[PDB]
């Protein structure tokens, strides 16, 4: 039955009035008939008095005072488990795709508790990638979160699609795409292009777009990480997309704004490390399974020192930068492996050979990146003869970062590889000392494994 | 909420009702005060913006159980100050000053089933000792508390059930 | 083994024993409002400013504001599932939290209650979280060293037995790293140490319990935890616990040594905690008193002379003289030391180690930039040797980082900066250190005997690296006895000037390196 | 690899006491209710009242 | 040695049943002291017993 | 009579019978707990109520105890009793010694002397510090000020100027610590006593670790002594240890008092609080305080209000900063923003003032030539430049001492250098009399004769 | 909520007679007294911008005229000024 009664609404915020014994605990989620439809509430402030206030979770014009409110017990629950798999959601669980129901045997709410102390596993491994930039420069710690970087056209989404299809076939494990205040354009072309490369079968997706109302911004992103964490008790390993944690961050803000309390130190809400915390703290690698978060990053104002980077950084264990330049050079993916960094990038963690090839790889290009304007000014004569090698090695180290995803194949006709960590760091300890300097810098393009590099230099 | 608020209201009110000994009608007048407040209609008056002294005026016509001059008084301050939503606190404000000024108390007995008639006897016999007030013991029922009595005496209780026994043991291991 | 039955049932037999059955008066009121993690109460006519409020379940509130008509507190820990019209209790208890040696290698949360599995503390009573520090008279100056395991610091910027040694740099530039190798040096000699880790990551505060368990330290230390997740009145609160433990060795005359990591995030979860108050902010949105903060809880840090334990223990402890040393980590945006918290701190400490990144990401670790460092009690603190081998040192390399910036085209004086400049880069390349690996004062000693007496200028500036790797083990297998020696007693005279010239000829002209 | 296993009897041995210790009070609570629904609560109500 | 904790916790948790049925007692008995309550007990304790 | 009502932070209100109810400034007495805790009222709200500040911490307070209206102000011991003491901002000895046997106290809050009372002096002081005395020369009986941000050296400064001053110096001194640490307070006490100089310094301490009632008022307990020595006829030192934190505390509590937030945060009551304390300390006909204060600047932002409110409260500022410790050279004294009321030809003589000037034109010009450095590097500069370049550059070492303070950083011995002979190396230096030194022979040196010895050495 | 003025003592003479005795309106009473501001009561007549003359020889000016309030600024030392002169 429904036990309380609307009494005041102010854009997304409505306050409801219950008996004074009866009232529901933060969190909890209402439901009011909105006219013809009906409409939930999520509770976030017990006023005295009986009174309560609570953000609509959809539209809430038409709503009158003194409409009657149904209590549910328990906060916002969402469909989990295997059957969530190629389907699309919104916040509130209910199918917004065409195909109809989802099966679903189990709910759970979506706020809960991060791991325990002791849950958290006695380890620290090595996310197996089998993408070469990555995989060598910036190697991903099973469940830790990845902030990616880059802008547009550099093929962000490509690269998503190529993780999910590489840790769903070559592990065993599962993808969930939280669409966080995003473009509806991007979220339609992206589920097109991963349904004509049959990945969609291996991803669970949760959107919540541009055009949603706050309430629905901001808690779209702990539905999927409820839906990954029913994956991960499942003792799989999951991979979890959110496709831009600056606008969770600003969809606290106008939430914050809206309830009315004071602004903070650039115009952010009072709690926003905390906001970013009780998320950020629920991707981790238990005993049972892990989360590993690949989050894409937008730095207002171009400014590393804003309170949004400045506290989305302090989580992220690697940073993965996308550059528009080395994309218009043909090489793909179109990572930057000296803006790329990896806080898992020492001796200690990933051994010492796998760190110095790192270490050495860069120092090249880093050299070959004056080089070049060297040459730009003075033309290639004026080099010594021991640069003009340092040129000719740093363009095949550079070329062979190239690769091609399974995914590419629609562009490229090129079938994908899958490179284990051992074959790239063979090969870049191998062209680095000049092994392989007997072959052509094309030998390296797009090819593979360097044991394939040189079988396709055999026949140019 | 208005205690803050009925505070003065109501410690006027009650230093004016002992200087004319008029304690007894005062509550009583301040309780139908309070309870026209309540109604309908009058709460639909009370919040829509109106010059005071006509809601002073409109609010007086309603009650001819006030006396001439003093009640009227006490509804056309309030009324400047724009409180008469606070009637209902000032109520229970003068009544608990009352029970200061009388030096008298009212405390809750709760057990799991009623007393033997004589532990009532005893139980108040106990009180006006740790309290100097008269007490009248009202009693309550509720099995939950499956055994022993809490008395609470304001905000003050002392609990002792079996049911607070156990969840002070299952805390201390 | 260790798992008898028997055992266990007489554990609780006992608890059985000493329970007092008879009741209690105890005060009561209401909760009437709830939000974003504070409480209002209605009643409790008898709660005192900075009590301990028991809520439903097994969690308390601190109660901040006593109003004409209502406390307002603060939940410490998940507040989602109070409702209004709860009942509370009044404790007779100001804010206390369980203290004694028996804590030594828990992992506790910030109300002490053991966050590890391995079951119920044992403690010797209780101490409040918040109290004053000594007074002036009671003090006494700080004079005994505190080792660190590195050369850069025990040489440039000493650290004594009661100083508030600022930690100060960029994000990910080895402050947890030097925090937890002070921690760790300390193993052997004498003094407890405590780690408070205030919002960090969960995962992160494993791994360093993880090496310390595995370097042999965390039987000697307690480690406080309020990790990004929990309420902020938790991570606010949580420093004022470590201080209240690091006071029990301090008032016994013992030793301890406590790590506030990132007060940063304390000032941060503070800040919170006021603007959910409506209190009007300052500058950066900080409160008025974030200073006072700070302030309050570093002033604990202290030495304090022996009449102060002599009264404080009754008369127990004779002569001794007890001691708190404090590192607290503050991280900068930046680089940029001039922000409202940054210089908040600077102000209240003894010296600051300012770590910078762009040393630290050119491969020299630990990143002591000298020139903005300081320690404000210096050689007061170092053992005799290290105060004689040191030298005006710190400025010698604040000199040599601006000549290396002048001569960057073209340069006077050409020969004397020559030598100036090499000196200078043979050295940056010595004091450079590898993590988890701390070397004793003998072992140090004699390395600096080795740069500033020559036996440098030679030697290449790649075998820097394994000079040191030779000659500490060419010092470990034959003249033991004066290391032996010079680690017992700070010991400088001129018999081991000579022991240690004959040591370093011998090892120059006889091996190989 | 020994004080990982030490740490673990300690833990183990925690685990186990927990288990015990509420079980008991659950156990106290059924054998109550069972036993002072008797004139057993006068007593109780008079116990107090002597100190109350 | 973590599996030959998983026997050795078997073998004190089957023991332990034995001693619930005392702690029950000793708490119950603690907390209202009129009760031989070993007259009528078997439905109670007995499941105390099954639950370790 | 009276009864706690509110407890909020540090603010407790008390609610008085309407006919008791006490003045502003008046001294409450409340038993907290084992504790006695003094409050002064702050505002007679209407009704009864009064609103205080509590000397002491605040916790424990419970709402509705009994607390005592004492009919007095908050009074200290004061005169030649309270010499060589340390005293409470409530005039409590704090050392473990016995009571102070004061004959006569007096009310921490007074009237500023009269417009007509006051006594103006050009009789110069000389300290041995270079800088401070060459661009910035004060005047005995006059305020000074040493403007800087954290870690930049303004209290070594004071311990310089306190030996060079106080120790060749007859009558009693003053020193009021507030809001600084106990250590440094710890470290001077003991410094005094183990040189018997400390018979003639009364010291008052309200430390940082106390609450905001004691740091908020500890340094009108500080002038009210000095008042004293000042009346009674002799001539005082009165070395204040920082009085930003005399407004900071009143920033802490000003929230509480209901009182609307100004600029920057800070009390809309700032200027008025800080010129009530600034007008008390002032020489006069019948004495003279002659007081060296500590200006912390939050933020490195000489803009900030507080800095910039108490500029002119002051007859020579002395301003250090961040960016020229950082390059060693200490004292990191700013000589284009350091200044004095003094530095004027009658007052000072005409070689000095064309001294200062000097240095001062020549260093400025070269602050407009360091952009033009850092983009097109030195050598597009003119060839009678690149000499002012490397004149500034010398000065600008010369600028530097070694002081007695600082052997425990530094290890080289300190010097003390006459003004006679700074103002003869400065125009050395100016004049191209040394213009063929390497500058490091300038570095950390006393008169000129010890940099060309130094040069010598190279 | 907040309170303005309103009070026991003052309540309790309106109870007794609400229709104010046409007191004098060239005079009133001190109820606060802060940091330089005093609060009248009273001074019906009191003019914006006129000089208010307190106890011993010392003006304040009326600033803000309210509804039950006179805010004026005293002139001088204040300290001394206690509420109900
Ligand atoms: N002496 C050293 N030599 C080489 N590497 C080091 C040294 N000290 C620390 N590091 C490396 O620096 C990295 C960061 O160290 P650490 O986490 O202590 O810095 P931090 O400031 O605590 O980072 P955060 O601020 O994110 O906690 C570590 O991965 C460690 O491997
Ligand atoms: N690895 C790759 N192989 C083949 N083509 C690629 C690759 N990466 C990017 N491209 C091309 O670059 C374009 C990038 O566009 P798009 O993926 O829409 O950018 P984003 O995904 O960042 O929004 C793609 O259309 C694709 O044709
Ligand atoms: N004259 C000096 N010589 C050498 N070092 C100094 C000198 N003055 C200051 N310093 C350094 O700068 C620090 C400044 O100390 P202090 O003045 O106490 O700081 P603050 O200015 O914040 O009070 C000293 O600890 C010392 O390390
Ligand atoms: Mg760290
Ligand atoms: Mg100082």
């Amino acid at each position: 039955m429904a036990t309380g009664k609307i009494v005041q609404v102010i854009g997304a915020v409505v306050d409801v009035e219950f008996p004074q014994d009866a009232v529901p605990r933060v969190y909890d989620a209402l439901e009011v008939q909105n006219g013809n439809e009906r409409l939930v509430l999520e509770v976030q402030q017990q006023l005295g008095g009986g009174i309560v206030r609570t953000i609509a979770m959809g539209s809430s014009d038409g709503l009158r005072r003194g409409l009657d409110v149904k209590d549910l017990e328990h906060p916002i629950e969402v469909p989990v488990g295997k059957a969530t798999l190629g389907r699309i959601m919104n916040v509130l669980g209910e199918p917004v795709d065409m195909k109809g129901e989802i099966g679903e045997e189990e709910r759970w709410a979506i706020h809960r508790a991060a791991p325990s102390y002791e849950e958290l596993s006695n380890s620290q491994e090595l996310l197996e990638t089998g993408i070469k930039v990555i995989d060598l420069m910036a190697p991903f710690a099973k469940g830790g979160k990845v902030g990616l970087f880059g802008g547009a056209g550099v093929g962000k989404t490509v690269n998503m699609m190529e993780l999910i299809r590489n840790i769903a076939i070559e592990h065993s494990g599962y993808s969930v795409f939280a669409g966080v205040g995003e473009r509806t354009r991007e979220g339609n072309d992206f589920y097109h292009e991963m349904t004509d490369s049959n990945v969609i079968d291996k991803v669970s997706l949760v959107y919540g777009q541009m055009n949603e109302p706050p309430g629905n911004r901001l808690r779209v992103a702990l539905t999927g990480l409820t839906m990954a964490e029913k994956f991960r008790d499942e003792g799989r390993d999951v991979l979890l997309f959110v496709d831009n944690i600056y606008r969770y961050t600003l969809a606290g803000t106008e939430v914050s704004a809206l309830l009315g309390r004071m602004p903070s130190a650039v115009g952010y809400q009072p709690t926003l490390a905390e906001e970013m915390g009780v998320l950020q703290e629920r991707i981790t690698s238990t005993k049972t399974g892990s989360i590993t978060s690949v989050q894409a990053v937008y730095v207002p104002a171009d400014d590393l020192t804003d309170p949004s980077p400045a506290t989305t950084f302090a989580h992220l264990d690697a940073t993965v930068v996308l550059s528009r330049q080395i994309a218009s050079l043909g090489i793909y993916p179109a990572v930057d492996p000296l803006d790329s960094t990896s806080r898992q990038l020492d001796p200690l963690v990933v051994g010492q050979e796998h760190y110095d090839t790192a270490r050495g790889v860069q120092s090249i290009l880093q050299r070959y990146q004056e080089l070049k304007d060297i040459i730009a000014i003075l033309g290639m004569d004026e080099l010594s003869e021991e640069d003009k090698l340092v040129v000719a090695r740093a363009r095949k180290i550079q070329r062979f970062l190239s690769q091609p995803f399974f995914v590419a194949e629609v562009f490229t006709g090129s079938p994908g590889k899958y490179v284990s960590l051992k074959d790239t760091i063979r090969g870049f300890k191998g062209i680095m000392e000049g092994e392989y300097d007997h072959l052509p810098e094309q030998a390296f393009y797009m090819v593979g494994s360097i044991e394939e590099a040189v079988e396709k230099a055999k026949k140019l | 909420e208005f205690i803050t608020v009925a505070r003065p209201y109501a410690k006027a009110a009650f230093d004016f009702a002992v200087e004319h000994q008029s304690v007894e009608r005062w509550q009583d007048m301040l309780a139908f005060a309070a309870e026209v407040t309540k109604n309908e209609q009058m709460a639909e008056l009370l919040s829509g913006a109106l010059a005071p002294e006509t809601l002073a005026e409109s609010f007086i016509a309603v009650a001819g159980e006030q006396l001439d001059e003093n009640g009227q008084n006490l509804i056309r301050v309030m009324a400047e100050n724009g409180r008469l939503n606070a009637l209902p606190d000032v109520l229970e404000q003068f009544i608990h000053l009352r029970a200061v000024s009388e030096a008298t108390a009212e405390v809750d007995v709760i057990s799991a089933a009623a007393l033997s008639e004589q532990q009532l006897a005893k139980i108040s016999a106990a009180m006006e000792k740790r309290l100097s007030r008269k007490v009248k013991l009202n009693a309550k029922i509720d099995k939950s508390v499956m055994a022993g009595v809490i008395i609470r005496a304001g905000d003050m209780v002392i609990d002792g059930s079996v049911r607070g026994r156990l969840e002070r043991l299952a805390d201390v291991l | 083994m260790q798992l008898n039955s028997t055992e266990i049932s007489e554990l609780i037999k006992q608890r059985i024993a000493q329970f007092n059955v008879v009741s209690e008066a105890h005060n009561e009121g209401t909760i009437v409002s709830v939000s974003d993690g504070v409480i209002r109460i209605h009643g409790l006519a008898d709660c005192m400013q900075g009590e301990m409020i028991s809520l439903p379940g097994n969690r308390y509130a601190i109660a901040l504001n006593l109003e004409r008509d209502s406390v307002g507190a603060v939940v410490m820990g998940p507040y989602a599932d109070l409702a209004e019209g709860m009942k509370v209790k009044c404790t007779g208890r100001i804010l206390e939290v369980p203290v004694g040696r028996g804590l030594l290698g828990r992992v506790v949360n910030t109300l002490g209650a053991p966050i590890d599995g391995k079951g119920p503390l044992d403690h010797d009573g209780f101490s409040a979280v918040e109290a004053i520090a000594p007074g002036v008279i009671e003090r006494q100056s700080v004079d005994q060293p505190v080792q660190t395991g590195y050369k850069a610091v025990d040489s440039m910027i000493p650290i004594g037995r009661g100083q508030r040694e600022l930690i100060i740099g960029d994000r990910q530039t080895g402050k947890t790293a030097l925090a937890i190798d002070a921690i760790i040096n300390q193993r052997d000699s004498g003094i407890k140490c405590i780690y408070v880790a205030i919002g960090q990551k969960a995962s992160t505060i494993s791994n360093v319990v993880r090496k310390l368990e595995e370097h042999g330290a965390l039987a000697n230390t307690i480690v406080v935890v309020a990790t990004a997740s929990e309420s902020a009145a938790l991570q606010y609160l949580a420093p004022y616990a470590g201080c209240a433990m690091g006071e029990y060795f301090r008032d016994r005359g013992e030793d301890a040594l406590i790590i506030y990591d990132d007060l940063s995030k304390q000032a941060v979860a503070y800040r919170q905690i006021s603007l959910l108050l409506r209190r009007p902010p300052g500058r950066e949105a900080f409160p008025g008193d974030v200073f006072y903060l700070h302030s309050r809880l570093l002033e604990r840090a202290a030495r304090v002379n022996a009449e102060y334990v002599e009264a404080f223990t009754k008369g127990e402890v004779k002569g001794k003289t007890g001691s708190l040393t404090a590192l607290p980590i503050i991280e900068t945006q930046a680089g940029d030391v001039s922000a409202f918290v940054p210089t908040n701190v600077i102000s209240i400490t003894d010296g600051q180690i300012f770590l910078e990144t762009n040393l630290f990401n050119a491969g020299i670790r630990p990143a002591v930039n000298p020139g903005i460092s300081v320690s404000r009690v210096g050689g007061a603190a170092q053992t005799k040797i290290m105060k004689k081998l040191s030298g005006g040192i710190r400025t010698a390399l604040a000199q040599y980082r601006e000549l290396a910036a002048f001569s960057q085209f073209a340069s006077d004086l050409d020969d004397a900066t020559r030598k100036q400049l090499d000196h200078g880069q043979k050295v940056t390349e010595l004091l450079k250190q590898k993590q988890y690996a701390p070397m004793s004062v003998a072992q140090q000693s004699l390395v600096l005997f080795a740069a500033e007496r020559g036996y440098l200028a030679d030697v290449e500036l790649s075998k820097i690296g394994s000079f040191e790797a030779a000659l500490l083990a060419y010092v470990d297998r034959d003249h033991a006895p004066l290391m032996q020696e010079i680690n017992q007693t700070g010991g400088y005279n001129d018999e081991i000037e000579g022991k240690l010239k004959g040591i370093l000829d011998s090892f120059k002209a006889t091996q190989s390196w | 690899a020994q004080a990982e296993i030490e740490a673990e009897r300690k833990r183990a041995r925690e685990e186990l006491r927990k288990q015990v210790a509420i079980l008991a009070v659950a156990g106290a609570e059924k054998i109550i209710e069972r036993s002072v629904d008797e004139a057993a609560n006068s007593d109780i109500v008079d116990k107090l009242v002597a100190e109350l």
